[PDB]
């Protein structure tokens, strides 16, 4: 069965770990420690092909990581996560996309833009602004809620579909 | 009064004074957040040796595990906190403890490239050949990463 090395990137507190745990464990976490960088795995069925997900949930980017750099060189898809209530996280997408382009040495890498915490009533980051950025990058944009599971499978599924292409 | 939260925070932040005081007023060394981190997990993860010891000496559970099955030893290995790994063992940490994926501390250290910790775990009776629930072992991880120095340790 096929293995996909997925990298989850984005600013601290956007809900990367909360997304990873909702996908693999089917449970929401409030409080998950913000510097634990682990790679969780998950067997799924995507479009009739049993396949294995090997997801790195980046944390602690402040400090250096041997295994994080190795995941970045080798990784196959990227989830670029921002929070819909954090304008700084949206701005940081620019730096993450550019960093991926440089480590991978390629204008075209499998990527999905994720606007997390869409379960939330107040929203500082407009749907059009996010859709325009994804449309300028030529990549899908998916709204997600790690709390309600909305769009969570879709985000990880679409990325696997983008690697197949 | 919720001194469990006040103790966890203190353990993470490396405030050995606040930890001493908090326990003196009967704060529970096996408090845990909504994902099962004990003060020991946090101290280990964040590299706080004096705090790790004072927690253990005060009866903290060394083989406590979070809701993904990780012991404090797992986390100490994860980060490459060598002197902590040793004292966790000296106080009875299970070397071959397996998280929800079946990974032992050897897998995690091997995977991060923490070779000094791999050497020490093996010396305390780590099982070189244990498979996680997807079949992988330390040696699978060395080949999967092209890590030459690790694959060497795992033979001669
Ligand atoms: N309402 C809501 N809260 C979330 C969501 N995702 C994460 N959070 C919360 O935001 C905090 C940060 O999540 P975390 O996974 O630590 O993000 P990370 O720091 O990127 O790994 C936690 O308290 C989560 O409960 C979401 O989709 N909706
Ligand atoms: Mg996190």
């Amino acid at each position: 069965m096929t293995e996909y090395k997925l990298v989850v990137v984005g600013a601290v507190g956007v809900g990367k770990s909360a997304l990873t745990i909702q996908l693999i464990q089917n449970h929401f976490v409030d409080e998950y420690d913000p510097t634990i960088e682990d790679s969780y795995r998950k067997q799924v069925v995507i479009d009739g092909e049993t396949c294995l997900l090997d997801i790195l949930d980046t944390a602690g980017q402040e400090e250096y990581s041997a295994m994080r750099d190795q995941y970045m060189r080798t990784g196959e898809g990227f989830l670029c996560v921002f929070a819909i209530n954090n304008t700084k996280s949206f701005e940081d997408i620019h730096h993450y996309r550019e960093q991926i382009k440089r480590v991978k040495d390629s204008e075209d890498v499998p990527m999905v833009l994720v606007g997390n915490k869409c379960d939330l009533p107040s929203r500082t980051v407009d749907t059009k602004q996010a859709q325009d950025l994804a449309r300028s990058y030529g990549i899908p944009f998916i709204e997600t809620s790690a709390k309600t599971r909305q769009g969570v499978d879709d985000a990880f599924y679409t990325l696997v579909r983008e690697i197949r292409k | 009064m919720d001194l469990g939260k006040k103790l966890l925070e203190a353990a993470r932040a490396g405030q050995d004074d606040e930890v001493r005081i908090l326990m003196a007023n009967g704060a529970d060394v096996n408090a845990h957040d909504t994902f099962g981190f004990t003060p020991l997990h946090l101290a280990a993860l964040y590299g706080h040796l004096e705090i790790v010891e004072v927690l253990l000496k005060n009866g903290a559970d060394v083989n406590a595990d979070d809701s993904y099955g990780r012991t404090p030893l797992h986390l100490a290995a994860m980060r490459g906190h060598l002197e902590i790994v040793e004292v966790l063992l000296k106080y009875g940490a299970d070397v071959n403890a397996a998280d929800e994926e079946g990974r032992t501390p050897l897998h995690l250290a091997a995977k991060r490239g923490h070779l000094e910790i791999v050497e020490v775990l093996l010396k305390n009776g780590a099982d070189v050949n244990a498979q996680d629930k997807f079949g992988k072992t330390a040696f699978d991880i060395s080949i999967d990463n092209g890590n030459e120095d690790l694959a060497e340790i795992l033979q001669k």
